[PDB]
């Protein structure tokens, strides 16, 4: 609507903003992350991972 | 934020295969496949013992 500024989701995290200069809404998505796991045979066998 | 979800090791398409194997073993063999080699028996002859 022509008077809101931000946006929010069910858990109250910002997920949309409107640009001040040009009145347009920009969706926001966080940068990538995740866990890291290493697969290895026994050091008695090899050293590749 | 730092909260991931890991997928299961066995997919649904494999659990379905286990279920189908169990059914096919309990239809054409009775209870004999749970104690050793699976042996044939006709179904109206299994239900007689049951
Ligand atoms: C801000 O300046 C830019 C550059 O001329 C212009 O295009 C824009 O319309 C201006 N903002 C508003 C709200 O008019």
């Amino acid at each position: 609507l022509p008077f809101q500024q931000f946006g929010r989701d069910i858990v109250d995290t910002t997920d949309a903003v409107r640009d001040p200069q040009t009145l347009e809404i920009l969706d926001i998505t966080p940068c990538s992350f995740g866990g890291v796991s290493v697969i290895t045979p026994g050091t008695n066998t090899s050293n590749q991972v | 934020n730092g909260l991931t979800v890991l997928p299961p090791l066995l997919t649904d398409e494999m659990i379905a295969q286990y279920t189908s194997a169990l059914l096919a073993g309990t239809i054409t063999s009775g209870w004999t496949f749970g104690a050793g080699p699976a042996l044939q028996i006709p179904f109206p002859m299994q239900m007689a013992y049951r």
